[PDB]
RNA sequence: UUAAUAUUUGUUUAAUGAAAAGUAUUUUAUUAUUAUAUUGUAUAGUAUUAUUAUAGUGUAUAGUUUUUUAAAAAUAUAAAAAUAUUGUUAACAACAAAUAAAAUAAAGUAUGAAUUAAUAUCAAAAUUUUAAUAAAAAUUAAAAAA
């Protein structure tokens, strides 16, 4: 799932499992911008921890807007500006 | 006079809940403080039954 | 605990606690022997005595 | 093999297979030592 | 009441599962790949799937009146090194024919090679996509 | 076997009790007098010590219980199972606390004494 | 279309199997030689003896 | 192996006894009055009823957890609405307390306390005695040395039953 | 060592700690409101070897606060009042 | 695992503590007599759909428990032990015959 | 509609459009009040219907009335107590009498003769036992009376206690007496009643030991220290004491009789072997706890107390026994498993009879807490899956666990 | 119990509106905490 | 009798004020503020502790804490391939064949009904016949227990 920040909108991924279905929709997460603890927000929705039974590990898979979120901030506009100081593949 | 109690009550009852998340959070990195404190006065390293080359290899992560 | 009764026996020569407070009472008993030698509610209740005349 | 008792059929001490000429030419077989009276009641 | 379907004889009761380690049976399948090996009908190979899917197989399959020569890409393999059960799955594209051949190894007239030698996995994608196409076109509508 | 259902039950525990850090001389033959309570010590590994963050996440967990506001949820947890039909639970009335204050002292002893 | 069943009715299902297994019948057991109490092979005590040794 | 089970044909039939005529057993004037089950052969030495008020415990363990029992502190009925007994409690009642009929005590009373007198039928026939205490509305007078009988005081905390 | 406290919490926000301490419990037990209660918990006579049972006895804090209720929920006159 | 033979149980303790009150030989007793007759019944409703209801029986019964003493009695062994507890225990370095002491008998000579 | 009888007590299907009754949940049968209902009966105070009136005059009558006694007359009751020295003689003549007439039991050939019951001895010996604060085992009597020399044993002892009281009174009573006028406001020698009574008491203890039931044999044996008040006659009985409590499997007693019996050694005359028989037992208790060390060193030093009397001489060969055979094995007895092996029949039958059982007796069908029985679930000492405290949350106090998906 | 389940001794078939019912109880007892009413037994009586 | 029966089985809580209704022994239920007599505050109904959120205000992250069980058939739902059938649309519906994997519903420990009940410790089968199924008769035959 993908979070955000409810007080500057810093936005995080991380998926959830079938033991925290219950902070699903506000997370009590440190903010690194705000430097204190904030209240986070779904924002789109992950495809899964585990697998689907004979469905492959694809399915469902994220929404547009996780796709969407991650080639921003990671992709080949994104990652060309730090592709020049260590070309992460590589260290 | 209904509408001001209930909305009285319930804004409390959300501030004395931020309270006490807060104070758990502040707990729990205290916890994890004092814990990687003992942790690396004993010599336990929660990476494995392995040893630091593995690590410094880094080929599993 | 385990090491702290393992160094009191291995003071005290194997002897466990027991033992030594045993052997420490009797040679009490034998100096009191010594000094005397130089020296020289389940029971039924009766009836109480009545109460005004 | 706890529960497997050597010369015995299947754990069994009342059933008493050693020093008996029973041929098990690729297993292992031990001497016989009479059991004592506790051991079967 | 007048037959009976279980049987409860001993001599089919009994199992011998716990006497296997007496017969090397993956020894045995080793050593009857490389019969097939030595006599030519497969020959030994060792790949891992992101490194064998994708490659182009060139297949003779002997037929009369005239074999038949097919050129297909890998889609699939069922085993890693050499072995009896080896298999592949092959998508070969001809004129106007579209077909998904799964060839067993050993078949002496099923002579099958790779060629590629590589990997070639967006080759692979590009065919999965084509087969993917084709098969949903070909149903009729 | 549990009474209710008759199932078997399974005693399932870890092998290296001795290597561990948490756990290290503990007793299950018996249960301790409470369930917050810390469990059971021989009499051999009374000098034992714990790790300090398990040390003091279960001081917190068993301090939830020595509150007024837990007598008051276990008299009316048997309110609940008497209402319920639940037999051989007594009254809220001749129900008596879990923690005491003389009860909590002697067990502070014992606990200081097993360090 | 049932009707009253005879007590000799009643008494077949003792003749059978089923019956006499659930019922009537004993258990083997001898003394746990740690606890002293009646036990049966296979089933032991929640004890620290009883579970590294369980006899 | 397998223990000897047999069905009884008690539990299968088992009508009610015979119930008396106008209360009267018709061989009372005939036979012996022994306890009841010494010549049939019914006996024990304890008799444990697990209704009591000390074996409630023991019934309640012996019980299963499973089976409940609802209302235990309350009840569906209202238990406030006067409403009368069961007949035998009524005549237990009625054959206890007598005195409670309208015009019980005998006129003219001619019994007190220090009067001689003899007892004429009953236990003690034939025998004299002093009039030591008068019960007026129960009818009954306390003779002495007459109907002597043990009275058990039970034990308190510091007294011991007497 | 410094838990969180009802009483400490409700000093520090000037919350009235008994209104604070009914904010977290259900509102039949601290106010005049329609709630259902259990039989088992309302209180019993004094039997022959046992003595009486009460409420109030055996659940002090699950008491209705008058004071806490009109002071939230009844309304004064003394607003209302125009002469 | 029996509800019946957990109650014949408590009467088994009942009759055996009053036995050794009476004074008969714990080790000598034997079960002379047991039997079992109805009692009194309980009834509960049943309500049942469309209306209808029943009365459930609520049954209950009585105990009868004879413990006689029999001298001629010869109870057979109980503390033969399997094989495996025997080299368990042999393992872990109990003996795997219960060690015994000869106690002396009680004497009144120095009274 | 209506398959059956008309009243709610019947057994068949009824309807409400027909037979239209009441809401009755449990009530008694037609024969009585079954026990489902008179648990109701005691604690709720009421059948579970309500329609029933509570008619408790009878038990009223049992226990009030009966228990109720006026202020100024039990201030007179305990003024006419009889005389205890009086109900001491008689009761002592009674049983003395009944002993007395108790039947020589025939010997038959090829088979055991039953003894004959003691039916009229249990009332006197009764009268007996409360009147001189000491409780008598009926099976060691029996087994008294079966044994002839112990009969005869019991029988004169018995008749010197009688003499004994009847002409010079009860020590213990006028000891009682003395020490309590003292401390309203020392200690002599073992009397010849007293004496008498501790002998008769031990022969009673030798035949239940006889029998075969050592609690009792120990428990005789311990209301028998209480009338002891010399060293010889002490060392005697608690060196009794130590071999009863060895056979009744209470090591932790055995050894502290034994020790007693041993510390009484300077005081005691030297012919006694008390002493000898109390460091046996030490050392017999010590071997039982699989302290084999401490067993060696008490025997070790009763042997040199005592040059090598015939008993302790016999448990040192038992030692050496099993000493020359547990470093072939073990090397030792480890820690961790010492006390845990049973060796008697006593506690064999202990356990059979207050043992676990399958399904009842066990951590899983009733648990006890302060004299109360709790079900399975509310269990205060575990909180394992299935138990009540795992759903009692934060009580809206603080988050006390990390714990996300419960609690 | 082994050979009873073998020679299937006692009712092949089972209820099966249970596994249903179970969890809409369980529903309507959430919503009794709800609505701050006491939880009640399911089968009182149909036991 | 059915009945060794059906049924129950308490291991994880997402929501907030009346009145009708209910009177269950609130022992001083609350402890106080204001002012000013008097009066009254806890629990529905469907024969029940029942498929059940009574929608009168009002708004909201208090997780506002009773659902057993170690395989099977039939049945009940849900899913159900690169086979085939008919439509929508730029994945959806049923179907017939592999209708196949996979999910939920056990004895056994407990409690325990109801329909039903002329009846021998009921009689497998075949044939012939007799006043309507004939289990009624007769002749052949040979039919175990759970
Ligand atoms: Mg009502
Ligand atoms: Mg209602
Ligand atoms: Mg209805
Ligand atoms: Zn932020
Ligand atoms: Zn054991």
């Amino acid at each position: 799932a993908l979070f955000s920040c409810f007080r500057c909108g810093y936005m995080y991924e991380f998926a959830v499992s079938n033991s925290y279905c219950r902070k699903l929709t506000l997370r009590n997460d440190h903010c690194p911008r705000c430097d204190q603890l904030t209240l986070f927000r779904f924002m789109s929705v992950s495809g899964m921890v585990g697998n689907m039974p004979f469905k492959p590990i694809g399915v469902p898979g994220p929404s547009y807007a996780t796709l969407w979120w991650r080639k921003t901030r990671e992709g080949k506009e994104a990652s060309a500006p730090l592709d020049a100081v260590c070309k992460s593949d590589r260290w | 006079k209904r509408i001001d109690t209930a909305k009285r009550m319930r804004r409390d009852r959300r501030r004395i809940e931020e309270l006490k998340t807060l104070e758990f959070w502040g707990w729990y990195m205290k916890l994890q403080r004092v814990r990687g404190r003992w942790c690396r006065e004993q010599g336990v390293s929660s990476r494995g039954v392995y040893g630091p080359a593995v690590d410094a290899a880094e080929l599993w992560g | 605990r385990g090491d702290a009764d393992r160094n009191f026996r291995e003071a005290f020569h194997g002897m466990s606690l027991d033992q030594v407070l045993f052997r420490e009472r009797l040679r009490q008993r034998r100096m009191q022997k010594q000094m005397e030698e130089k020296a020289k509610t389940s029971l039924s209740r009766d009836p109480q005595p009545p109460p005004s005349d | 093999a706890r529960n497997l008792a050597p010369g015995f059929s299947r754990g069994a001490l009342k059933h008493d297979w050693r020093a008996l000429g029973v041929y098990t030419p690729d297993h292992p077989q031990v001497p016989y030592h009479p059991l004592q009276t506790w051991m079967l009641g | 009441g007048y037959t009976r379907e279980r049987t409860n004889r001993h001599f089919f009761v009994a199992r011998a599962n716990a006497f296997f380690s007496r017969l090397p049976i993956a020894r045995v399948q080793r050593s009857l790949a490389m019969e097939a090996v030595r006599e030519g009908r497969m020959r030994p190979w060792k790949y891992t799937k992101e490194q064998i899917l994708g490659a182009p197989v060139t297949c003779n399959f002997e037929y009369n009146p005239r074999p038949v020569r097919l050129i297909g890409t890998v889609m699939d393999a069922h085993t890693e090194e050499t072995s009896i059960k080896g298999g592949l799955k092959v998508y070969a594209r001809n004129e106007e024919t579209n077909m998904m051949l799964w060839i067993p190894p050993g078949n002496p007239k099923l002579r099958h090679e790779v060629t590629s030698t590589k990997g070639s996995f967006q080759h692979y994608l590009d065919e999965r996509d084509k087969w993917d196409e084709a098969w949903i076109t070909g149903r009729a509508r | 076997r549990r009474r209710t259902d008759a199932v078997a039950m399974y005693f399932v525990e870890y092998k290296n009790r001795d290597m561990s850090d948490n756990h290290k001389g503990e007793d299950y033959s018996a249960g301790p007098e409470r369930f917050f309570l810390p469990p059971r010590i021989v009499e051999t590994e009374k000098g034992i010590q714990r790790p300090p963050h398990m040390q003091m996440a279960f001081d917190r967990w068993a301090s939830k219980f020595k509150t007024e506001e837990f007598h008051h949820w276990w008299r009316l947890r048997h309110a609940k199972l008497r209402y319920w039909g639940v037999r051989n639970v007594p009254h809220p009335s001749d129900v008596d606390p879990l923690w005491t204050e003389k009860e909590e002292e002697e067990w502070h002893n014992e606990m200081l004494a097993n360090t | 279309p049932k009707r009253k069943k005879n007590p000799m009715q009643l008494r077949r299902k003792v003749y059978g199997l089923h019956f006499k297994e659930k019922y009537l019948k004993m258990e083997e057991w001898y003394y746990c030689p740690l606890c002293a109490e009646p036990k049966k092979p296979g089933e032991w005590c929640r004890r620290e003896d009883c579970r590294q040794i369980k006899p | 192996m397998y223990a000897r089970f047999r069905t009884r044909s008690k539990f299968y039939f088992r009508p009610a006894r015979p119930a008396l005529a106008y209360n009267v057993d018709p061989n009372v004037m005939r036979r012996p009055k022994v306890k009841r089950g010494l010549l049939k052969g019914t006996y024990s030495d304890e008799t444990v009823d697990l209704r009591d008020r000390e074996r409630l415990e023991l019934l309640e363990s012996m019980r299963h957890p499973r089976e409940r029992d609802f209302y235990q502190d309350h009840t569906y009925h209202n238990q406030w609405l006067r409403r009368d007994l069961e007949k035998h409690q009524k005549q237990q009642l009625a054959a206890r307390y007598k005195y409670f009929a309208p015009d019980f005590e005998i006129s003219p009373w001619i019994w007190y306390p220090g009067d001689i007198v003899e007892v004429v039928s009953g236990e003690g026939i034939g025998q004299r005695g002093t009039i030591i205490a008068v019960i007026k509305y129960k009818n009954e007078i306390v003779v002495q040395n007459i109907n002597v009988q043990d009275v058990v005081i039970p034990a308190s905390e510091s007294r011991p039953e007497q | 060592r410094g838990r969180f406290n009802m009483d400490e919490a409700a000093a520090a926000l000037q919350l009235n700690p008994a209104y604070a301490a009914a904010l977290y419990r259900p509102l039949n037990y601290t106010f005049h409101i329609r709630g259902q209660l259990y039989p088992a918990q309302k209180g019993r006579p004094s039997r022959p070897g046992s003595l009486a049972a009460s409420q109030g006895r055996m659940f002090p804090l699950y008491q209705r606060n008058d004071r806490l209720d009109k002071e939230l929920f009844r309304l004064n006159s003394r607003g209302l009042t125009t002469e | 695992l029996r509800k019946g033979h957990q109650i014949v149980f408590r009467a088994l303790e009942m009759a055996q503590q009053g036995a050794e009150a009476k004074g008969l030989d714990k080790e000598h007793l034997r079960v002379a007599h047991i039997s079992c007759y109805p009692g009194p019944t309980d009834k509960q409703i049943d309500i049942r759909s469309k209306g209808y209801y029943a009365w459930k029986t609520k049954k209950s019964s009585h105990l009868v428990l004879t413990l006689a003493e029999d001298p001629e009695m010869v109870l057979p062994d109980r503390t033969c032990l399997p094989y495996s507890s025997l080299m368990s225990m042999k393992r872990a370095g109990l003996s795997a015959q219960p060690t015994v002491i000869d106690v002396p008998a009680i004497t009144a000579d120095g009274i | 509609y209506q398959r059956g009888g008309w009243s709610p007590g019947s057994k068949h299907q009824k309807h409400m459009t027909l037979n239209p009754t009441l809401y009755l949940y449990r009530f008694p049968g037609p024969h009585g009040p079954g026990p489902y209902t008179m648990k109701y009966w005691w604690t709720l105070g009421c059948f579970p219907t309500g329609m029933e009136v509570p008619f408790r005059l009878h038990e009223f009558l049992s226990t009030y009335q009966q228990e109720h006694v006026p202020v100024e007359v039990e201030e007179w009751l305990r003024c006419y107590i009889k005389d205890p020295l009086s109900e001491l003689v008689n009761a002592s003549n009674d049983f003395f009498k009944a002993v007395e007439v108790y039947p020589e039991v025939e010997s038959a050939r090829g088979y055991k003769t039953l003894q004959p019951s003691i039916a009229p001895l249990l009332v006197p010996m009764k009268k007996f036992e409360e009147q001189l604060g000491v409780k008598i085992s009926p099976v060691g009597l029996r087994s008294v009376l079966s044994n002839p020399v112990l009969k005869d044993r019991f029988l004169d002892d018995l008749f010197d206690y009688k003499s004994y009281v009847e002409k010079g009174g009860s020590t213990p009573h006028r000891r009682l007496a003395r020490s309590r006028f003292e401390g309203s406001l020392p200690a002599e020698t073992t009397a010849d009643d007293e004496r008498s009574l501790i002998l008769l008491l031990t022969t009673i203890s030798e035949g239940c030991i006889n029998a075969g039931n050592y609690s009792d044999a120990a428990s005789v044996l311990a209301d028998a220290l209480m009338f002891c008040h010399d060293p010889d006659s002490q060392a005697t009985t608690h060196a009794n004491i130590s071999f009863a409590s060895l056979l009744n499997a209470d090591f932790k007693g055995a050894e502290y009789n034994g020790r007693e019996a041993a510390l009484l050694q300077p005081q005691v005359k030297p012919t006694s072997t008390a002493c000898a028989r109390g460091y046996v037992g030490w050392a017999a208790a010590a071997a039982y706890q699989d302290d084999f060390e401490k067993a060696e060193a008490i025997v070790k030093d009763g042997l040199t107390l005592y040059v090598g009397n015939e008993h302790l001489e016999k448990l040192a060969n038992k030692l050496q026994a099993l000493r020359e055979e547990q470093p072939s094995v073990y090397k030792q007895v480890p820690r961790s498993l010492r006390e845990s092996r049973s060796h008697l029949p006593s506690q064999q039958s202990r356990g059979l009879l207050s043992g676990s059982g399958k399904g009842f007796s066990n951590e899983f069908d009733w648990v006890e807490f302060k004299n109360k029985l709790y079900p399975s679930k509310m269990d205060p000492r575990n909180n394992e899956m299935g138990s009540v405290f795992r759903r009692v949350g934060d009580l809206g106090s603080f988050i006390s666990t990390s714990r996300s998906m419960e609690r | 119990s082994q050979f009873l389940k073998r020679t299937f001794v006692g009712g092949m078939g089972y209820n099966v509106k249970r596994p249903y019912r179970i969890e809409i109880r369980m529903e309507h007892d959430k919503k009794r905490r709800m609505r701050r009413r006491n939880i009640g037994c399911r089968r009182m009586m149909k036991s």
